RNA sequence: AAAUAUGUAAGAAGUCCUUGUUACUUAAUUGAACGUGGACAUUUGAAUGAAGAGCUUUUAGUGGGCCAUUUUUGGUAAGCA
RNA sequence: GAAUACUGCCAGCUGGGACUGAGGACUGCGACGUAAGUCAAGGAUGCUGGCAUAAUGGUUAUAUGCCGCCCGUCUUGAAAC
């Protein structure tokens, strides 16, 4: 009855991005991947080789190996009562870098710079970012902002 | 020979000056609180005089109490209750309000009653139901020696300094509140009003944010 | 009498009872799926640097 | 009623007293649990936690491991400690005249040490001499090197030596192990 | 061995918080507030009474 | 809901760089608490203006007391409500002493006749009518006659005792 | 193109600066990976909580399920599947 | 120019009633007092009276009020027609 082939229930995910069909950028082939980088997996329907399984679409992981036209990715797959470690081998068309890695990196850079400046200045390094604090007091004026008395409206059809 | 009189007298001379500095700290805290309320009163009056509207600053502190029992709680609210330390009906804690907590509060809303407490309730509640968590062992406070011992490394020497750190939500609030055991409150003495409890406060129920009417509920049930 | 195929009820309960858990990442991880062209040269780099540390120690 | 998250009324899982009923062992336990209570040294706590163990977890330590221990930098004139048993090694031909403290000594080990000029003392005498671990060096033997650990974790692609009485061909050298007889593990 | 609460048992209320003695001396809960004779604005009153 | 009060509530749609100093809307609300008052405020203001309390700011809430609570008045009351088939507007007239007691009588009358609860009622306008001879209701303008007078035959006395010895009367 | 759910990250295993190995790579000490010595000296890099975390061994019973709320398929509908 | 309501505070005063008295030399934190010492301050003491008896308590039968379906078992489910 049920069929569970390698490309089952993927009518839509390997589709291509309306009015961006066809060939691919070469920025993807020009991108450089080292070991330890963080990469988000997104498949491509044009390229049949190096294709990941449908489970790994949208996931992200670290890279552990590099080859002529592909990279070795690590992923942590949930199965049962444990997380197993899967090792993918993916061509570069099905992958991209992660931006949270770069923004965390430049945050660390800002932290090093601010710690240097705070060592030059003295006290109040203050690097830990806190959540949205509650607001504080203030005074609202009525100059040109006189309060208008609203009221709920009746019922009408205007169908 | 006996070699006890000098040590005893030295002990008394030391704890005497501890008592002194505690006294002169509490006095300053009292002046601080009364000045703080008087100034916002005069501010709300001065804005009316000017033909304006002085808004009040948002509250920093939320006392929250559990309302629903133990049975038939979904997992994510159950975990949030465990994280706020509400393992039991009619248990209560304090909370430093922020974006990270208000989401938990709207998530846990149909199982708690939370609100903005007052200095009077904090005092009247800590003095009666004051227990501390140290090797855990849930010790009653009953003395400032415990607090000197287990929070001297944050300047907290006394129970008054503790309630100060709680009200003026200070840097050491996490440590102080986690040192506090969760408060094991009773049921309300004059009832809840409201014969059906598990509706929102606004629809004629109990749960959710009663903003300042929490100080009545806790003073009843404590 | 039929034969009920399956029911996913209670399986997540069994999982979260013993606590679905992470694989305990390690320092210096495995090196089996890696390029042998890289591994073979890493080996002799380590040979040479061990020799050089021994020379500098003496 | 209260919400629980872990198991209540659980045992700690650690042994807090020896399973034996040997009198001298109980006396040593009494001594070292006085000490660990009243001297704030980690050595005594480690010692009683070693005394509580079982025979597979206090293995024998060779007389030659002690020598390569003493070959360490600075550990030439330290007092060696073993909560267990020492055993002779004919593979070594030289030995220093150190002081060794343990609770069971083989005759070969005793003879070797005293022939080198050493000392074969007990933990009692050790506590009299160094009551809180002064210039001590503890040694432990290998746990996982025994035979029953070969079989633990037996499964495909594991290399964990199946439980078997008779060996050779005709005894688990076939399908599941050959590339020809179907598959290999 | 037994918890005597403050808010009764003045002995415990004085073991804790010695400021309670002076708090009762000046009594500091029936504290009077000085008179201030401010007055709100016609804009405020109009916005209040306006329908 | 309860024994009622009246509040004014003010809301802001707190500022940004696009629109600093916004237009500061106001509403007159009947409710028993500040909490319910501002909840209803955000309800109506969300229905009308593009705002919710996640993007707003209550700058003021003030209770309102009756100007002349010892003087009897007549209030015209425009409302809407939702029935089991649709929703309808309605006008009533209430002879009462206070703007809030009129509202209590209104909610009770609506629950009695139309079986409309609090959740399905909106008060569009409460307004005292100043002059007479503009009432539109017999049940109000019959109380405005010169030298009004009436009995209540056969009032009932809720006596405290259980055994009486008197076979009592009902004279007013 | 939502809502709910969903992956990763929020450091000291890191950041910056000298200098060493390679049989790999590069036109090229050029790069890659691994190291060497200093500084950044645990405000050492969101919130909350922790009835401590982790690792093994061995073994029982079970391997007929059912009800309710929401989303549902087949069905006239069913205390139906 | 007032009081009165409503809300809130007093480490504000004063009464009435019910339940409990754990522990067993001292050690401590405190308060009053110049002092001596005293204390409602790390768990109750004092005074007075009655009973030689069934006073109290226990066991058993009976009466009364309320509750209480026959055990074991297969079962998703047994008081089971």
């Amino acid at each position: 009855g049920k069929s569970h082939g390698y490309r089952s229930r993927t009518r839509y995910m390997f589709q291509r991005d309306f009015r961006k069909h066809g060939a691919v950028h070469l920025s993807t082939y020009l991108k450089v991947y080292k070991v330890g980088d963080i990469v988000d997996i997104k498949a491509n329907g044009s390229i049949q080789k190096g294709m990941p399984h449908k489970f790994y679409q949208g996931k992200t992981g670290v890279v552990y190996n590099v080859t002529k036209s592909s990279v070795g990715v690590i992923i942590n797959k949930m199965v049962g009562n444990r997380y197993l470690e899967k090792r993918l081998n993916l061509r570069v068309e099905h992958i991209k870098h992660s931006k949270c890695r770069q923004e965390f990196l430049e945050r660390v850079k800002a932290n090093a710079a601010k710690r240097a400046e705070a060592k030059a200045q003295g006290v109040a390094v203050q690097l830990k970012r806190q959540p949205a604090q509650p607001r504080e007091s203030r005074i609202v004026s009525t100059e040109g902002n006189v309060p208008q008395t609203l009221a709920p409206v009746p019922y009408e059809t205007f169908i | 020979a006996e070699q006890v009189a000098a040590e005893r007298a030295a002990r008394k001379a030391a704890n005497k000056e501890k008592r002194a500095i505690i006294l002169e700290r509490n006095a300053a805290y009292q002046k601080e609180y009364e000045t703080a309320e008087r100034n916002i009163i005069q501010a709300k009056r001065d804005a009316k005089a000017a033909g304006s509207y002085y808004v009040e600053a948002q509250h920093k502190l939320v006392f929250v109490v559990r309302i629903k029992g133990i049975n038939k709680i979904p997992p994510k609210p159950r975990k949030v209750l465990q994280l706020l330390r509400l393992t039991r009906i009619n248990s209560g804690t304090f909370v430093k309000v922020t974006k990270a907590t208000l989401e938990l509060l709207k998530l846990i809303e149909p199982y708690v009653a939370y609100g903005y407490p007052s200095y009077s309730t904090i005092r009247q509640l800590v003095y009666k139901r004051g227990f501390g968590k140290i090797n855990k062992q849930r010790v009653p406070l009953s003395d400032n020696a415990i607090i000197e011992a287990n929070l001297g490394k944050y300047g907290i020497l006394s129970i008054d300094d503790l309630i100060h750190e709680i009200i003026t939500v200070g840097p050491h609030f996490k440590q102080a509140n986690n040192f506090l055991w969760p408060f094991k409150l009773s049921n309300p003495s004059g009832g809840w009003g409201v014969p059906r409890k598990f509706k929102h406060f606004i629809q004629g129920g109990s749960f959710g944010n009663r903003e300042e009417f929490i100080n009545k509920l806790v003073k009843s049930m404590n | 009498a039929k034969s009920k195929n399956h029911t996913a009820h209670n399986q997540t309960r069994k999982a979260h009872r013993n606590g679905i858990k992470k694989p305990k990442t390690y320092k210096y991880p495995s090196l089996k799926g890696v390029d042998p062209k890289f591994r073979r040269n890493h080996k002799h780099a380590l040979h040479g640097t061990a020799k050089a540390l021994a020379a500098a120690k003496k | 009623g209260i919400d629980h998250t872990s198991k209540q009324h659980k045992r700690s899982g650690h042994r807090t007293a020896p399973k034996s009923d040997n009198v001298y062992l109980k006396l040593l336990v009494k001594l070292y649990t006085f000490l660990a209570r009243r001297t704030d040294a980690p050595f005594n706590k480690v010692v009683l936690k070693a005394l509580f163990l079982s025979k597979i977890n206090r293995p024998p330590v060779s007389v030659s491991r002690i020598a390569r221990a003493l070959k360490q930098e600075g550990a030439a004139n330290k007092t060696v400690v073993v909560v267990g048993t020492v055993t002779d090694d004919a593979r070594i031909f030289e030995f220093p005249k150190t002081t060794v403290a343990a609770l069971r000594f083989t005759a070969g080990a005793r003879a070797k040490i005293v022939k080198a000029g050493g000392e074969c003392i007990t933990l009692d005498q050790l506590a009299v001499r160094a009551p809180k671990g002064q210039n001590t060096l503890i040694l432990r033997g290998p746990r996982n090197s025994r035979e029953a650990v070969r079989h633990f974790g037996m499964g495909p692609h594991k290399g964990k030596a199946p439980r078997i009485l008779s060996t050779g061909r005709k005894f688990e050298r076939a399908r599941g192990r050959r590339r020809s007889k179907g598959f290999k593990v | 061995v037994l918890k005597k609460n403050p808010l009764k048992n003045k002995q415990v209320l004085l073991r804790l918080n010695p400021y309670a003695k002076v708090f009762a001396a000046e009594k500091l809960g029936s504290k009077k507030a000085e008179k201030t004779g401010t007055k709100p604005a016609a804009v405020f009153t109009e916005t209040l009474k306006h329908d | 809901m309860a024994h009622f009060k009246e509040y004014q509530v003010i809301g802001r749609r707190l500022p940004t760089e696009s629109v600093p100093e916004p237009k500061l809307f106001r509403m007159r609300i009947f409710a028993s608490n500040e909490v319910i008052a501002k909840s209803r405020y955000w309800y109506f203001l969300q229905k009308l203006h593009k705002v919710k309390k996640a993007s707003g700011e209550i700058v003021s809430i003030n209770q309102i007391n009756e100007a002349h609570p010892t003087k009897v008045k007549n209030f015209g009351v425009w409302v809407r409500y939702d029935s089991r088939s649709g929703t309808h507007n309605m006008y009533k007239e209430i002879r009462d002493v206070s703007r809030v007691a009129a509202v209590e009588t209104l909610y009770q009358d609506m629950a009695a006749r139309h079986r409309a609860r609090f959740r399905s009622i909106h008060i569009l306008k409460v307004a005292e009518i100043e002059k007479t001879a503009d009432v539109k209701r017999q049940y109000v303008k019959q109380f405005l006659t010169k030298d009004l007078k009436f009995p209540l035959p056969h009032r009932v006395q809720k006596s405290t005792k259980t055994f009486s010895y008197k076979r009592p009367s009902t004279f007013y």
